[PDB]
């Protein structure tokens, strides 16, 4: 009602939107909270035959900003809003939050081989890769050298950006793709 | 329910 | 290679 209003004033959705969403929403979840356990559930759903319990729990921690373990609609809507109409900008950013684990504003080689590790375990069963890249170390060994440009270790959020703008196929697991393809 | 469900995640992921 | 994209965009398909 009155926090309609609030949610619209955030987000590019409109009240109407906002409304819909949380139908769906509550319908889904009635406790309005999700955990990272119907999350997981919701993942399993469209990827039965692989392990997408690490997965889906990275993407949760996005959505969980205040690491309180739970989705409030609040939360799921603000991670729709930026994913699907942000600027490239934003959208960018929230993919980076996904990669950086640890939150402390860099993407380790070993943060993104998690990443890369279970986004295989969840989907690699399905697809046929290049022997070259079959595996996650293979596919890091060769995208973080291409994006990690002052031979640090380190990702920051620019070379993440630049190098993802250069090669989208760096985050083809996401909508983001086909902003930069 | 699953439309809403597969309606979020190809936001995120289609 | 855009394989996972590809199977996405089929696994998530409405
Ligand atoms: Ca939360
Ligand atoms: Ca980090
Ligand atoms: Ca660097
Ligand atoms: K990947």
């Amino acid at each position: 009602p009155e926090v309609v209003e609030e949610l619209t004033r955030k987000t590019y959705f409109t009240e109407k939107e906002v409304q819909q969403w949380y139908k769906g929403f509550i319908k889904d979840c009635p406790s309005g909270q999700l955990d990272a356990a119907g999350f997981q559930k919701i993942y399993k759903q469209f990827f039965p035959f692989g392990d997408p319990t690490k997965f889906a729990t990275f993407v949760f921690n996005v959505f969980d900003e205040n690491k309180d373990g739970r989705i409030e609609f609040s939360e799921f809507i603000q991670a729709l809003s930026v994913t699907s109409r942000g600027t490239l900008d934003e959208k960018l950013r929230w993919a980076f939050k996904l990669y950086d684990l640890d939150n402390d504003g860099y993407i380790t080689r070993n943060e993104m081989l998690d990443i890369v590790d279970a986004i295989y375990q969840m989907v690699g069963n399905t697809v046929e890769l290049p022997e070259e890249e079959n595996t996650p170390e293979k596919r890091v060994d060769r995208i973080f050298a291409m994006m990690d440009k002052n031979a640090d270790g380190k990702l920051t959020l620019q070379e993440f950006q630049e190098g993802s703008k250069a090669d989208p196929s760096i985050v083809q697991a996401l909508s983001l793709y086909d902003g930069l393809v | 329910n699953i439309e809403f469900r597969k309606a979020f995640l190809k936001i995120l992921h289609s």
